[PDB]
RNA sequence: UAAGGUGAUAUGAACCGUUAUAACCGGCGAUUUCCGAAUGGGGAAACCCAGUGUGUUUCGACACACUAUCAUUAACUGAAUCCAUAGGUUAAUGAGGCGAACCGGGGGAACUGAAACAUCUAAGUACCCCGAGGAAAAGAAAUCAACCGAGAUUCCCCCAGUAGCGGCGAGCGAACGGGGAGCAGCCCAGAGCCUGAAUCAGUGUGUGUGUUAGUGGAAGCGUCUGGAAAGGCGCGCGAUACAGGGUGACAGCCCCGUACACAAAAAUGCACAUGCUGUGAGCUCGAUGAGUAGGGCGGGACACGUGGUAUCCUGUCUGAAUAUGGGGGGACCAUCCUCCAAGGCUAAAUACUCCUGACUGACCGAUAGUGAACCAGUACCGUGAGGGAAAGGCGAAAAGAAC
RNA sequence: CGAAGGUGUGCUGUGAGGCAUGCUGGAGGUAUCAGAAGUGCGAAUGCUGACAUAAGUAACGAUAAAGCGGGUGAAAAGCCCGCUCGCCGGAAGACCAAGGGUUCCUGUCCAACGUUAAUCGGGGCAGGGUGAGUCGACCCCUAAGGCGAGGCCGAAAGGCG
């Protein structure tokens, strides 16, 4: 995913970093701790996920 | 802390023997005294802690030639 | 009978708390020993 | 997994041995001392 | 920015229980568990965005851990913060 | 650089079952292995109330150690052992006594 | 490298992959909350309160950077007395603190022995403190010996428990000389002649070499009992691999591995030349360390306890000459021999092991062995320093016990 | 087709000891001859652990005090409800700090604790529960006192300020 979001604009994958926060994360923080959510695994990756964007955009972007 | 602030003696340790030859432990303290020296240069004076000793010294070899050696250590008159 | 050791948390501090033990020579050498041994309370706190 | 309750009995244990030589040792003349007086008239020092 | 950022990063779960549902529909108040931090201000913003909901006032506090033991170990459950927020009359939830 | 894998067909060399053939069903870091109708252990089970509850008294298919079998030629039809060389460029998996391509 | 995995105590629920951006291992990288030398101030640690600056919605209010001390250097400034000093402000560089032993140095006991005991010993041990390196410190003769000479230091084995010191008591204890380990010698106090003339130091370039991940890796079957055979019985094969370990009982040929032969995208240590930046060469004529040696007084180390006492360091008072001169050769003068101080530098042979790798053991095998084989420096005790435990084994597999 | 170890028997030797075997146990032992020993126990007011004794004896922790009917349940004197009796009442009441660190409430269980039974409990398990512009801390100011830039003093550490 890194070489599919290795190419974009810093503020395009900032966009995505918010993004995936808004819905997704936030919600399924919410939405399972009610007992709602029936998949685990869509928790895992996504923190996954950012990780490797706030990489990316530090390794852009200064250092 | 007693010392010479030109040669660098400090006391040492040694032992008072008795006639029967008891031995206790004691100190040698240097002979010292707080001089004001002259200078012709600055044509001022500089206040140092130094020996009896010290001064013999410095009738001899020049008050600033033993200064550039202070002055060369850091030394602070 | 008044027993000897009376409860005061300040006190247990001031006197035999880190701060005070890192504040002077022999303070900061002990607590190496305490390091040392590798015990898990190296003084009273938390 | 399928283990018996805890037996704490070591506790109880470690209590007594603990607790037995600590007066035994440090309480000194104690039984002694009390006998102290017994001590200064069952002596007959003559 | 940041800002919107964070918010997203101060609650975790809705808290449940009697003591709740009786402010939900008495007081028309809520409550949700927070960051150890998670200041009020910072929690009434988050509100105001993803529920965007009026406010009345904030008023929280601290929980501590209930100590337990595990088989013959013991350990503590982790200090954390819960908040009892409250709504003006445009509520939802 | 493992010789048994995944899927695969062999044969026991010794034990409970020795003679009997069958195919791979999982592997375990622990040096083990699993084999349809061969390792049969009669479990007595629980009524787990959760679900069903059957209880009863099933068959499993037990693990076993992996020095204990070894692959089924198929073509001889009996035992035979591994070699590793590199067809192409790449690494693959071969038999002694009787050299072939598997 | 790779057909499995999502650490362990414990499975389980929900997912990715199946030849390759699953997973695992290694290297190079930002991520690194708060305390802790903490270093913005404070302070009962993991907490509290700021300042300045820059930048930022929806005023409210936020994000980020900096702000400790001291030494040194430069600049700006700048008192009492003009000048000037002193002090103050600013930036740059550097350090502090932790840690096993090993080394040098500054301080430095007592019990005990002496059959008491003060001299002496124990011992310059134990202990405190300071400083530094990976090795250190010492060191290149004002040194010994005998009229022979040898040639710096350091360590090992001999002389030898001798010569000697000593309430001549217990005790202490050499040296010269000899054989070995390993060698290496230079510079300043100065001018000219002469020039990058060796030389280190840093730089890069490549080669080789390894270090951190790894690959391959030989050759067997039947029968007997046997719960299970690797065991007995027979015939076989490999062996530059019979080291070792595991698998349902003792496996050279079931598995892992070993002998042996290979590999590095990347970063690295070492030996080379290697292109450079400095670097300083070589020859001639002089110069040769002054409160310094020695001395008096009192101490100390020298095997040496003021003894007839040489030698070295020194607290205090003194105090010579400049090689036609001086020091020394166990009091001391004389003759003789030797050597030149009072300024410096120096690799190897040597001691050490907190830690990393391999290997070994007539060392232990659960009351032994590290205090601890079992989540221990934990539980527990004490205010605190600190002290300090007991506790291994089902079984082949959990098949662990339906009803 | 059964070692060591354990547990007995029979034989044997001048003695410490040696040999075979019956039952268990389920994998190691080792001839012979030399070698090195952390090498052979009854004690040591010995050390460690286990178990007897006195003994089912003393004791069940203030003499303020209980009695009865219903309920629960396997079981009730000690738990719940109810009726009565009694005790304290400048306390044996009600609030706080200091100190404790869930002991609070509910539901739920009888193994261990409670000096006895326990349907009980400050016990075990799970869950729930602690809201501040006006309370107190935080924060401004400081006393006794400590730290203490520079400074002074000191073998070093460091002491004073």
């Amino acid at each position: 995913m890194k070489a599919k979001e290795l190419r974009e604009k810093s503020v395009e994958e900032l966009n995505t970093e918010l993004l995936n926060l808004l819905r997704e994360q936030f919600n399924l923080r919410m939405q399972a701790a009610s007992g709602q959510l029936q998949q685990s695994h869509l928790l895992k990756q996504v923190r996954r996920d950012v990780a490797r964007v706030k990489t990316l955009l530090n390794e852009k972007a200064g250092a | 802390s007693r010392v010479c602030q030109v040669t660098g003696k400090r006391p040492v340790t040694g032992n008072n023997r008795s006639h029967a030859l008891n031995a206790t432990k004691r100190r040698f303290l240097p002979n010292l005294h707080s001089h004001r020296f002259w200078v012709e240069s600055e044509k001022r004076f500089v206040t140092l802690r130094v020996s009896a000793k010290g001064m013999r010294v410095i009738d001899k070899k020049g008050i600033d030639t033993v200064l550039a050696e202070l002055r060369a250590r850091g030394e602070k008159y | 009978m008044k027993r000897t050791f009376q409860p005061s948390v300040l006190k247990r501090n001031r006197s035999h708390g880190f701060r005070a033990r890192m504040a002077t020579k022999n303070g900061r050498q002990v607590l190496a020993r305490r390091r040392a041994k590798g015990r898990a309370r190296l003084t009273v706190s938390k | 997994m399928k283990f018996v309750k805890i037996d704490s009995s070591s506790v109880d244990m470690k209590k007594y041995k603990l607790q037995n030589n600590v007066r035994r040792s440090i309480k000194s003349s104690s039984m002694n001392y009390a006998n102290v007086a017994i001590m200064t008239d069952a002596d007959h020092d003559g | 920015m940041i800002r919107e950022e964070r918010l997203l990063k101060v609650l975790r779960a809705p808290h449940v229980s009697e003591k709740a549902s009786t402010a939900m529909e008495k007081s028309n108040t809520i409550v949700l568990k927070v960051a150890k931090d998670a200041t009020k201000a910072e929690i009434k913003a988050a509100v105001q965005k993803l529920f965007e909901v009026e406010v009345e006032v904030v008023n929280t506090l601290v929980v501590k851990g209930k100590v337990k033991r595990h088989g013959q170990r013991i350990g503590r459950r982790s200090d954390w913060k819960k908040a009892y927020v409250t709504l003006k009359e445009g509520q939802n939830l | 650089a493992a010789k048994i894998r995944r899927d695969d067909e062999v044969i026991v060399l010794t034990g409970k079952d020795k003679g009997k053939r069958g195919k791979v069903k999982n592997v375990l870091s622990s040096g083990k292995v699993i084999v349809e109708g061969i390792n049969l252990v009669k479990k007595h089970q629980k009524p787990v109330p959760a679900l069903n509850q059957p209880g009863g008294i099933v068959e499993k298919e037990a693990a076993i150690q992996v020095s204990n079998v070894a692959i089924f030629n198929a073509a001889t039809g009996k035992a035979d052992r591994v070699g590793f060389r590199f067809e192409d460029g790449k690494k693959v998996r071969f038999f002694k006594s009787n050299s072939e391509t598997i």
